[PDB]
């Protein structure tokens, strides 16, 4: 930068998206509970058409 | 069961059944047999001894214990998986799977040709002299002597030496007391209903505790929170 010499990166650039300096909070993960809750009663119902 | 199965000796009975005068000739010998058949009867497995004993398969066959009465299951040794009844029909005959097991008499038919199988079984707590040995529980107690004068009565009246009233008395009492008998064996106590309970409410449903000894199958089934 032009008047700072201490301003330097490396090439990586990026981002988090988070909300307020914690850890980011997906949307992967606000979805997997359901999937999972999915998957087992989806279990169930397999296990119903079986018997 | 929630009582504990205090053991006692079968005298025990005939303390109780010779208080009355009408079944003063009945003895050890006669007790014996009548408690065996109410044993039988009543097919309570809170009342046989827990055993596990291992055998040799020959070729398909194996040497069963002695004291065996009934199986509670049998598995491999060396991999601890659990054998399955055998509805194979040609089972070591050849022409010209999984293991699975059948047993008859003293002999147990396997479908696997050389290998030590453990078998679970259940057997009769015995005396010190070589004689079944009866539960002390007074409701055990009252329903095998009512099942001893129910059949003395019966052959007394055979002969028309009771009258058919004493008869239908003993008949509904030993009736009555034998449902109580039954139910007081077989309802679950608070630890056997927590393991019922963690069988009972499985999120993900678990349907192979018989490859294990049934050992996970109180076990309660943890999710994680996410």
């Amino acid at each position: 930068r032009l008047n700072n010499p201490s301003r330097c990166h490396f090439g990586i650039v990026g981002s988090i998206y988070n909300l307020n300096d914690s850890r980011p909070f997906s949307l992967v993960d606000m979805m997997k509970p359901y999937n999972y809750l999915y998957d087992a009663i989806h279990d169930r119902l397999n296990k119903a058409i079986a018997s | 069961m929630v009582n504990n199965i205090n053991w006692v000796k079968l005298p025990v009975i005939l303390d109780r059944l010779l208080r009355h005068p009408l079944l003063t000739d009945l003895n050890l010998e006669t007790a014996i047999q009548y408690t065996l058949d109410f044993i039988s009867a009543m097919g309570l497995p809170n009342v046989y001894v827990d055993k596990i004993e291992t055998i040799d398969i020959k070729e398909y066959r194996g040497e069963l214990p002695c004291d065996l009465i009934s199986i509670n299951q049998v598995r491999l040794h060396k991999n601890g998986i659990a054998l399955r009844a055998m509805t194979d029909n040609f089972n070591a005959y050849p022409t010209h799977g999984e293991p699975s097991f059948k047993t008859q008499g003293r002999v147990i038919f396997t479908s696997i040709k050389h290998e030590k199988v453990d078998i679970s079984y259940k057997a009769i707590m015995l005396d010190d002299e070589g004689l079944p040995l009866i539960p002390d529980n007074p409701i055990f107690l009252k329903t095998l002597e009512l099942y001893i004068k129910k059949e003395w009565f019966t052959i007394l009246f055979d002969m028309g030496k009771i009258s058919p009233a004493v008869l239908n008395n003993t008949q509904q009492e030993y009736a009555f007391k034998a449902g109580q008998c039954n139910n007081e064996f077989v309802i679950p106590s608070v630890s056997e209903m927590e393991a019922i309970t963690n069988m009972w409410n499985q999120l993900i449903p678990r349907v192979t505790e018989f490859r294990r000894g049934f050992k996970n199958l109180g076990d309660k089934e943890y999710i994680r929170v996410h």
